Order: C-alpha cells, then structure tokens, then sequence
RNA sequence: CCGAGCCUGGUGAUAGCUGGUUGUCCAAGAUAGAAUCUUAGUUCAACUUUAAAUUUGCCCACAGAACCCAAAUCCCCUU
RNA sequence: GCCUGUUUACCAAAAACAUCACCUCUAGCAUCACCAGUAUUAGAGGCACCGCCU
RNA sequence: UUAAUUUAUUAAUGCAAACAACCUGCAUUAAAAAUUUCGGUUGGGGCGACCUCGGAGCAGAACCCAACCUCCGAGCAGUACAUGCUAAGACUUCACCAGUCAAAGCGAACCUCAAUUGAUCCA
C-alpha cells in the first residue's frame, strides 16, 4: 500500500511537473523583461 | 504573605533596617501594591547606578515614584553628563543633582533647573529610551 | 576597563572646553541612538523605492536643499522622529534598492558636488556609503577608491556587487585598491578633478559604542596619537594627486578642532611650503544655509563645516572642508 | 583496557571500539571516515564521495584494536546475508 | 506512598540467587507519590438514617475522609463487603 | 548574510538538498537533478536549516 | 611536631618526581618530526633489535627538474 | 596607644587585642544557655576614656 | 569570592496530603555550607599581546627545514543548482586523524582563489 501511494503520487507530481517547469521558466523570462522595461523606463 | 514578603525583601534583599522599612511603609504605601522585582530592580537602581544610600533612599520618598519617570530623568541626566555615578571610593568630579531636583520637581521644573535641556529634547530621549528598554526586554 | 568609558573621558574633557555649552547636548546625542538616511540606489527602480519610502512618511533632504539652492537622493524622517527605516531588500533588478548610511555622511559627496564626468578619486575611504553615493552620481570618467585595509577593501567590494551594476562596474569606471595614501602623491599626481579623503578619525559615535577594535583602547594609544600626522599626510597625498584647479574635501568622523581644521590647515602649510603648491579653502556656508533645516551646524567653525549631533537630528558627526588647488 | 577483570579474571573488550570498527577476520579493519556526518553543504562533491567511503586502518592501528578486542571478536562469523562475507578473505596476496 | 525506581538497571541474579547491589543501584528517582493521587471514593452500606447520603441498606460512594471519620467509627455505616451485601439483599427482600 | 535552506523535490519524491541563499532574498525555486526520479525537477525552498 | 589533634583502618593511598633495581660471557645498537592542560610525561612517526620472505639496494653517465628577474640538491645506465 | 590589663607556651609583648565611654543593628519574650532575666533588658558588632569646635 | 556544580542540611513561604497548627511529598527563595579547579608563551609586576589557517624575510637551485621574531591577511563572499553517481591510479604539511588530484564508466549538457575553518560523543 506504501509502495503503491508512492508510487502513484510520484506519478502525478511528474505528469504536473512539465507544464509546471514551463510555467516557472515563463515567469522567470517575464519578470526580466519587467526588469529591462524598468531600465528602459 | 504578600505583605510579609515585601517587608522580607526590604529588609533581607535590600537591607533597609527596621525603623527604615515602618518609614518607608508610612511614606510609600504603593510600595506594597508594587510587585517584587519591579521594587528591587527601582531600589537598586538608586543604589548602584545612582549611588543613593539608604538614609537618602528613605530621606526621599524614592519608591513612591515610577521606574519609567526615574530612569528617563536619570538616563537623561547621565547622558547629559549632569548626573555621574559615584566610584568604587564614592567619589564624584561633579557633585550630583539632589533626588528632589530630580524626581520630586516637576517636568519643566526638572528640564530648566537642572537638565537645563529643551521639551523637544526630553520627548526624543523619553522614545528613544522606551524603545531600548523594549529592544533590551 | 571599557574602551568606551575612555573614549566617554577623552571626550568630555576635551569637547565639554570646545564646545562649553554645546557639549551636554551632543554627549547626550552620541549616546543615543543615531539616525539613518535611506539613499535610494539610482540603478534599481528608484522611483518605485522613492515612492515607497514617502509612503513610510520620509522625505528626500536632498531634493528639499536642491530646492532652495538657487544627482542623489536619500530620505530622511522629520526633525524629532525616531523611526527607522525598514532594512532594505533586493529589488527587481537584482540590487538592493536603498542603502541604511548617515544623513550626514552624505554631505561630503554634495559638496564636492561632481561635475557631469569628472575623474574621482577616494583616498582613503572604504567604509561604503560616500564611495557608493559617488557612484550613483555621475562619476562616468571613473573613480579610484584606494584603502590600506584589505577587509574593509572587501566590504566595499561586495556593498559593490549588491548596488552597483556589474555593468557599470566592469570597465574603469571603478578601480578599487588595497594601498596607501601617503604613496598617492607620488603613484599619480595632477591626475583627479575631484578627490575625497575620509581619514582614519576617532569616529566618536563608532568609539563610544562599539569596544572591539576601539581607538580609544590602551594597545592603540600610538595610533591615536599619531592620528594628526597620519590624516595630515594622507590630505596632503590627495591634495597632490588633485589636478591644479581641482577640488577636493576632506571629511572625519569626529568633533576634534585638533583632527579637523588643525588638519587641514597643516596640510595647506605643509603642502605650500615643502610642494609649493597653494590650495584655496573654499566658502561652505551656503551649503550650511541650505543644510540646516535637516542638520544642525557647530555654527563656530572656522575651516570647512561641522554637523554635530543633535536629538532631533542625531545624524552627526560629520566634519567636511572643500579645498580648490589654486595652482 | 582491563587485563584481568575483577570477577572472572578474563581480559575485557574495549567497547568504544566494536562501536566504531569492524574487524575482517583475515585480520583488517575497517572504518568510516571522521566527519563524513558534518557540515556537508561546506564540503565538495568529491570530499563528500571520499568521505562516504569505508577504509582500512594501518599495521599499528589494527594491532591496537586487536589488542583492545578480545578473541571473541576475531572468530569466523557465518552470518545469513554479511555484505562483507566476501571481504572477510584475502586472495592472491604475496607476502 | 513514595514509588521510586533504580537510576541504574539492576543485573539479573538468577533463579534462586540474589540480586547484587552497589553504590549506584541505591541512586532513585521519584516515579509518583501516591498521597498526590487524585481522590477516590469508598463504597460504604448505611445502617442508619444519615442526612444527604442515605437511609439504610443502600450503595454509597463516600469520600474516604467521611467514610473513615464519622460513618464508620460511629456505626451509621458498614463496609461495602460482600458478605454485608448479602445481607442487606436478604432484609430488603424480606422486608 | 546567507542562510542554509533545504530545498525540497517538487516531484513528490522525499529528496532534498541544501543551498544557500540570501535571508534578504525571495524564497527560492529551482530545477535541480532527481536521482529517485532520475530526472530534473523543481525544488522549492521548505524551511530554513541554519543561519550563516 | 595544629592554616585543622592523635591512633587505628581504607592502605602496599597516589606520586608523569627523587632514589634504588643483585651471576659470567659474546653480539647488533645514537638525535626527524607531529599531537598533546603539552614541552620533568605519553601516543604515533623516525631510528634501533630479532626472526622470516623475496629481489634488487647503495655508488651513479648522458638526458632532465621556472619564470617572476654560490656550494650544491633530486633523478639516474654502467661500474 | 587614653589608662590597669591580654597576645604569637618554644625567635615578634608591640603602635596589635581588650578596655571603661560612645555609636550601630536585632529581639515584645517563660521552665536546660540567653534567664529562673524582660527595652534603664538581652544578644551581634564598630570604635576607643574623658573634653571640645563644627 | 560576582570561579564551576549543588541544596543533601536549616529558615521561610506556595501547592498537594490531613482535617488552624503538627507531620509528610513536591516546588521556590535565602542562609549556611559542601566537592572541585584555577590552561600555555611573553626575566618578574601592571596593562597588554598571542594560541588555528594563508603569504613574505626563508633556504638562493627536488622536498622539508630560520623556532623566537618583523610583518600583511582569513574565519568569507560570488556564481551555479549534474556544485549528480561512480571509479583505475596517484599526491599528502614529515605519524595518525584529516586534506588533495583524477583517467575510464553511468547520467547530463553540447566552480573561484591564498587561508575563508572544528573530530568523537551528544542533541
Ligand atoms: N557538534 C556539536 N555538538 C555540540 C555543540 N554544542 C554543544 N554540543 C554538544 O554538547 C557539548 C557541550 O555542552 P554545553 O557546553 O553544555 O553546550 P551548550 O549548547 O552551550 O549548552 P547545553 O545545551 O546546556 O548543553 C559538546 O561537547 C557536544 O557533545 C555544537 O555546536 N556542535
Ligand atoms: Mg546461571
Ligand atoms: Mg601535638
Ligand atoms: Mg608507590
Ligand atoms: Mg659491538
Ligand atoms: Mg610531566
Ligand atoms: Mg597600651
Ligand atoms: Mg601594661
Ligand atoms: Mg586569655
Ligand atoms: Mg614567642
Ligand atoms: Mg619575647
Ligand atoms: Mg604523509
């Protein structure tokens, strides 16, 4: 039963883990875009 | 028991005689309603830092004042310079300002007298003060 | 046996016959809690950490002096109040957005007032807080900061990479070095437009509170005693290094007429009599009109000028005398 | 250590050392590292790696823990699934 | 009762032997001491009429102070035992 | 200064690592390699270890 | 024979300190450091001794060992 | 150092210790000391007779 | 003794226990004491300084060695998050402890430089 919650929850955290990935690399593009329009000013 | 251990810590922990503590009772009787501790840390205040002896200690009504009044005006006085805690032979540059120039005159009366200071002045220490013994606590 | 109970000593009998009834007041000052200026980091958002600091009821003293006058800016709480500033944090831009200096710590900078690209030299300061107000103004034909200490020589360093672009830091616009003073006159000569010497003082405020490291300790009574020559030495360095008409200040942390007017009149003479180079003090009491709604002035000064600190503006102490090289 | 003990008249055994070493019965001992619990954010990859690893005590140390141990602790052990069963046994060694 | 326990565990004696103490196994500490228990209550059967407990024959859950004080030193009550119990089972139902 | 700061496998495995990041920073997030997962996966900052 | 009496016992107290440590004869046998409440001591190393296994040991020809800007040393085939 | 006295038996007899006098602190009390006593009392201690000026 | 550790003992109080006091248990506060210690270098004394690590005088040229002394610095910071796992063979501060470099391989992509530190036990 251990194994198997294990296993399962390892399993969604991974199909999440992509668009999760994706999403944290877009917000660390946009927040330097904000710092280069602060610069621009 | 309340009242026992007040005398007990006049007497034992601050080591005022009998006749000293019955007149310290009849002149300041908030001293029974004041907490232990609070009177022992006010009456030592006026012992080391200040350098008051017993005698003046009972002479001034000392205890009947708050410690917040007295360590404002003292610090004050002390940072000033106007104030200087006696050395290990008792001895000062300066003779110190009476306890009734100090505590017993009013606020005005304390500032022109003898911190000869500004109220805008006092004010700033009195915050300054509060927030270091909030810091320190 | 505290350090800090000789530093209270010398200094009382030595300032209370200085001052005479001035003295209480900055006893009482010194040993209290000493107020900090928020000096807003021109690289990051500046506007956005401005506004928020007006948000926190401060005000640019400096915007307040430029206002009457007639490229920095650190606010500052009204005249008694006792609030301190929030410590600051990285901005957006990956720098912190304000640095936590003495008001009056920036008032050497002003004065020496640079010039739209000027080059800069700071002799011998590297505690922060001036060396970075040079940088935020608009020192572009570089700076040469130099220290005799290399530990403080890292704490610039890394106050550097927190503020200071990397950008703005590559090139030489910034050359940092662990050397002495003294040998300055001779490394370069003629060569800066605008020079600040901060010079190993007593650092009274520094002196009274911290022990370690306290110059009043009996171990370092050479020092101190030697202190008049060292700072004498180190302004006539600066002074030769100064390009003829360039101006310099020299700045202390202290309130001994003996280590700042005596100072710098000694450096004048010495620098005209064994250099043969004359050096004109120039006229700070505008700057003291201007200045003395946020800092109060020791108004009996006869060289440079002299912030003392006041309960009401605890920004103190700060000496500065701006000298032009004539020749 | 106690060379004849009080109630039996039997040598005893250093306990401080069957907590820490482990004696292969061809006579080596082995050990972990010092340290290899501590501070390692401060440590590099490849000391934490060296670190990690179980070795082997020199020609004085081991006749210091053998002295220190007693003969029970020096027998064949025929343990069900001994991760050092193998290592328990030299193999072409000369001299 | 003070209840108190050996700091150092006692080595077993055996079956028939005794166990062998030292200077250390006569180091205790304070497990609990009974007279901080809370209060419990005796079962007492009254005899008599005794006001705001009973009547006669009947349970009651007494604090020990009451039971041990005044009913039964006086008589008005009876220990709860089984014995007493029949018997005033066998006088109620005759009665 | 700088604080030590477990951070915590995002992939629902229990792996952890320590780095360093400054107190005054933001609370961090970061990809770093899984060896349970045997991948890269996002680490978030759980609670802070000590203080250096 | 008192800054803590005397006697007995624990007691053969302990002493990294002082002193002593008894037949004959032969043989090998000398200054490298490290740690240590450690420098009056000890543990490791080095050196020394004994026994055993094996094969290379010493001396050393060329060649070779850094820029910053003497004497020699190491390494080393032969012999 | 007030005095007469006391002291390191066995290297110190003293300016040291005590001492009347004065001063400080503590205690409102019975059947074993204090005491078969009771604040002009008892205990603890300082100093050193007395006498003066402030 | 304002050195460390204790309150075993007395005196108080507080809470339980028991029916105000006494006694017992547990706490707190004092008095009284009890056990034990008083590191190293610097002719002594005072005030100081120093004790670990890195660099120079400094071995002129493999290594190591000039202690005491003259000094100058470090008790980090920055980047990165494969700064992951493994593994031949080597170096090593003259011991040990500890500290270094590293082929190949798996898996990925296609550290930095003087010192910047601390064992066991135990949490
Ligand atoms: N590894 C490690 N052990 C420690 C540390 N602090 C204490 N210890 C352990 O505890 C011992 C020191 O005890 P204490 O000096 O009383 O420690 P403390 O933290 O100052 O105080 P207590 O918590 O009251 O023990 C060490 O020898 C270790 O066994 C630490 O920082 N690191
Ligand atoms: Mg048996
Ligand atoms: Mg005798
Ligand atoms: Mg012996
Ligand atoms: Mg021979
Ligand atoms: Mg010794
Ligand atoms: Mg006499
Ligand atoms: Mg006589
Ligand atoms: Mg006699
Ligand atoms: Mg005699
Ligand atoms: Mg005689
Ligand atoms: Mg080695």
């Amino acid at each position: 039963q251990k194994r198997r919650e294990r296993e399962q929850h390892i399993a969604e955290c991974m199909a999440k883990m992509p668009q999760m990935i994706v999403n944290w690399q877009q917000q660390q593009r946009e927040n330097w875009e904000k710092a280069q329009a602060d610069k621009e000013r | 028991q309340d009242i026992n251990d007040t005398v007990r810590l006049l007497k034992e922990k601050c080591l005022f005689t009998v006749q000293q503590v019955t007149k310290i009772l009849h002149s300041c009787p908030s001293v029974l309603r004041e907490d232990l501790g609070q009177l022992e840390y006010k009456f030592q205040y006026a012992y080391f830092r200040m350098g008051i002896k017993h005698p003046d200690i009972v002479k001034s009504e000392y205890l009947q004042y708050s410690l917040t009044k007295i360590k404002q005006r003292h610090i004050y006085l002390e940072r000033l310079g106007r104030y200087q805690t006696p050395d290990k032979k008792g001895q000062t540059q300066i003779p110190n300002p009476l306890l009734k120039d100090i505590l017993r005159v009013s606020e005005a009366e304390f500032l022109a007298r003898t911190a000869c200071t500004s109220v805008e002045e006092f004010q700033v220490f009195k915050k300054l003060l509060a927030r270091e013994e909030e810091e320190s606590e | 046996f505290p350090a800090v109970r000789l530093a209270l000593q010398n200094f009382d009998m030595t300032y209370s016959v200085q001052f005479g009834d001035l003295w209480p007041s900055i006893r009482v000052s010194l040993l209290s809690e000493q107020k900090y200026g928020a000096l807003v980091n021109n690289f990051a958002a500046w506007d956005h950490v401005s506004a928020k600091l007006e948000q926190l009821s401060a005000k640019d003293f400096v915007n307040e002096a430029i206002s009457h006058w007639e490229n920095l800016r650190c606010f500052t709480f009204d005249r008694g109040d006792i609030s301190r500033f929030p410590p600051a944090r990285p901005g957006s831009l990956g720098v912190m957005e304000y640095y936590l200096m003495d008001a009056a710590s920036l008032l050497p900078v002003l004065a020496l007032g640079l010039q739209p690209g000027d080059i800069v030299l700071d002799l011998c300061a590297a505690p922060g807080g001036k060396t970075l107000a040079l940088l935020q103004t608009g020192c572009c034909r570089n700076l040469a900061a130099n220290d005799l200490s290399p530990s403080r020589i890292a704490r610039l360093q890394k106050i550097l990479h927190s503020y200071v672009p990397e950008e703005i830091r590559d090139g030489n616009q910034v050359r940092v070095t662990s050397w002495d003073g003294r040998k300055w006159g001779e490394l370069e000569g003629d060569t800066y437009d605008r020079v600040l010497v901060d010079v190993p003082c007593t650092t009274d405020r520094h002196s009274l509170h911290e022990e370690e490291n306290n110059i009043f300790k009996r171990s370092r009574k050479k020092e101190r005693q030697i202190l008049p020559v060292l700072q004498v030495q180190l302004l006539a360095a600066g002074l030769l290094a100064t390009k003829p008409g360039g101006h310099v200040v020299y700045s202390t942390c202290s309130l001994s007429h003996l280590q700042n007017e005596y100072v710098v009149q000694g450096a004048i003479e010495l620098l005209a009599n064994q250099y043969s180079i004359q050096v004109q003090v120039e006229d700070l009491t505008h700057f003291r009109r201007v200045f003395m709604d946020t800092f109060c002035f020791f108004s009996s000064c006869q060289v440079g000028e002299l912030v003392i600190p006041n309960l009401m503006a605890n920004f103190g102490p700060m000496y500065f005398c701006k000298m032009r090289r004539l020749t | 250590l106690t060379y004849f003990s009080a109630r039996k008249g039997k040598r005893k055994t250093v306990k401080a050392v069957i907590d820490r070493f482990l004696r292969l019965h061809c006579g080596l001992w082995v050990r972990r590292k010092a340290g290899y619990k501590k501070k390692l954010w401060k440590k590099t990859p490849a000391r934490k790696k060296r670190l990690r690893e179980f070795v082997f005590c020199n020609k004085t140390q081991s006749k210091l823990l053998d002295k220190m141990t007693t003969s029970f602790w020096k027998r064949r052990n025929w343990y069900v699934d001994d991760p050092y069963q193998k290592y328990h046994d030299r193999t072409n060694l000369k001299v | 009762t003070v209840i108190v326990e050996r700091w150092w565990k006692v080595p077993l004696a055996g079956e028939g032997r005794k166990p062998r103490l030292h200077r250390r196994h006569r180091v205790y500490k304070l497990v609990e001491d009974t007279k901080h228990r809370p209060k419990e209550n005796l079962e007492l059967i009254l005899t008599q009429s005794v006001e705001n407990v009973g009547v006669r024959g009947d349970l009651v859950s007494v604090k020990k102070s009451l039971g041990r004080n005044r009913l039964l030193p006086q008589g008005l009550a009876v220990y709860a035992s089984p014995e007493n119990k029949k018997l005033f089972e066998e006088e109620k139902l005759l009665r | 200064k700088n604080i030590l700061v477990r951070m915590v496998s995002e992939a629902g495995t229990g792996f952890c690592f320590n780095t360093k990041r400054n107190r005054l920073r933001e609370k961090l997030t970061l990809l770093h390699y899984d060896p349970v997962v045997k991948q890269r996966v996002l680490f978030v900052e759980k609670k802070k270890i000590r203080s250096l």
